[PDB]
């Protein structure tokens, strides 16, 4: 959670979210169903199996070598063929050993990228039509259903033209 | 014994698939930097929260 | 009345820890191995060209030992020297037996 | 497009903007025009100049070495002087192949940086008085012109005073 | 400031809280007071000190190795035992001198994390019951005090029931 999100503010685990990485959850009239997104789950995905392919196979095919392991005490030479082969595997390791920790916290606000973006999606292709229920999940005022979800779970939706439930049980409900 | 390998170790011969092995420091060709560590797991996914009670 | 719009990621209960710039522990989704922990135990006589030197040593199947008279003009991309390997001709001594090995 | 923003929800190429790296471009009464930018153009391309800089023209000055090409077949040492510079080279070279990766792609969540840092800064100067209309360009309700405009393009505006055409045009007119 | 906030767009330099890492200003009818914060403050702290445990006190024991230092001219193998411990410190240099530049950079888009994570999280809790006035601090419509102040100073606060300030000193007021 460097952009927050994830393990950040959607505290909630999506338990069995199968049909892909991401989706939403309406609470509309006709009950309740998590669906399934796209251009979220592949597009980290599409990153992740990125990074990935850059590091898993690739480079590296050397022949004949030095030699590594010693049968009798010669002293000098034996002392440096050993102290450059153990410098290499020393250093390789430290670039390993990293390799890792920046592409695997940067895995991370990678994953917590695409969220932080997508309910900064919807929250943008729709005005005062509705907001993050606190947070987390958000409210609306219409009487959206299944058919009128296939809206912003598809950037299918006027914030202008379907707009009429706006001010109303906002601010303007008595108080 | 019979089959293919780009890469062999007096330990055997193993698969290049990977970027790192820990077999043995003697390696011939096609082979994963040898490395100290005897396991580098790497992300490939999204964190992960808990359903109930981790 | 209305309807409620809730959104996320996913998840599982089998993660797997690992290890970041911050965290040493930290359980994600999934996760791949990049370090080739162990192996078979057999060489694989391709894609190479494997030449078991038997009791023959390089060195001796080189002069020529009373023994490795089978490994005569031979060839190869890879020797194997083993262990169980020894050399029954006139004792010797070679000097910088490494290179002349090597 | 990390923290979104460019090739993300501006998915358009500003063309020939060459007063700058940044701008807006205003719809008043007057017509159009995009304008330049700076304490972004200059900030962005500020850093990038220092990351730069940082690679660029530095280090390294060594005289006398170990020799790398040779003649005669010497055993041994020779395997050695080689495999000792092979592996120099073998390094310096992931070190190298990566101080790219990494500089290069977060050069990128850097420009992606000033933009959603811009219009998450005029969408700060001023409240109800206009909403980025759906996504990409903005939406006024004042009569803005060029005059007007040195505005926001100034962090020249009062959304108090400047403030009349407010719950108006909005959720106000019929529905 | 990748994440803008800090020395970004709050500008100002919260003199002596001591109390903490982070925290607010509230300007209530009983004057004023800068509060300290928590799973921010310990937050961010608590992976600096992650990001170092990481670094500080770990590997590296090496006993008998190569001479380095020369009492007569030898040639070659002289020539190479320096060389290759030379090659040796060279790289693990490079690798501190950056082992640094990153760890650094980045501890910083993680402190100007948790800040653009609260005022963030603030302006979620609370509907239009009140607006970061202008930028840096925010605007109250409600007479919140000492006690009042334990809501977001808590996430104790309902935008739902403490409500009433809603349309009114906001665009309602002539104009």
């Amino acid at each position: 959670g460097l952009f927050g999100a994830i393990a950040g503010f959607i505290e909630n685990g999506w338990e069995g979210m199968i049909d892909g990485w991401y989706g939403f959850r309406h609470q509309n009239s006709e009950g309740t169903g998590q669906a399934a997104d796209l251009k979220s789950t592949q597009a980290a995905i599409d990153q992740i199996n990125g990074k990935l392919n850059r590091v898993i196979e690739k480079t590296n095919e050397k022949f004949h070598q030095i030699e590594k392991e010693f049968s009798e005490v010669e002293g000098r030479i034996q002392d440096l063929e050993k102290y450059v082969e153990d410098t290499k595997i020393d250093l390789w390791s430290y670039n390993a050993e990293l390799l890792v920790a920046l592409e695997n916290q940067h895995t991370i606000d990678l994953t917590d990228s695409e969220m932080n973006k997508l309910f900064e999606k919807t929250r943008r292709q729709l005005r005062e039509n509705a907001e993050e229920m606190g947070n987390g999940c958000f409210k609306i005022y219409h009487k959206c259903d299944n058919a009128c979800i296939e809206s912003i779970r598809n950037g299918t939706y006027d914030h202008d033209v379907y707009r009429d439930e706006a001010l109303n049980n906002r601010f303007q409900i008595k108080g | 014994d019979t089959c293919i390998s780009e890469c062999i170790t007096p330990n055997g011969s193993i698969p290049n698939d990977k970027p790192f092995q820990n077999v043995n420091k003697i390696t011939y060709g096609a082979c994963p930097k040898y490395v100290k560590q005897n396991t580098l797991k790497l992300a490939t996914g999204m964190r992960n929260v808990p359903e109930k009670q981790t | 009345s209305t309807a409620t719009l809730c959104l996320g990621h996913h998840a599982v209960p089998n993660g797997t820890l690992v290890k970041t710039i911050t965290d040493d522990q930290i359980e994600v989704t999934n996760a791949t191995e990049l370090v080739q922990s162990s192996s078979t135990g057999k060489i694989c006589n391709n894609p190479h060209r494997i030449l078991d030197g038997i009791d023959c040593t390089l060195i001796d199947a080189l002069l020529g030992d009373p023994h490795c008279d089978v490994f005569q003009n031979e060839t190869w991309d890879l020797f194997v020297e083993r262990s169980k390997a020894f050399s029954n001709c006139y004792p010797y001594d070679v000097p910088d037996y490494a290179s002349l090995r090597s």
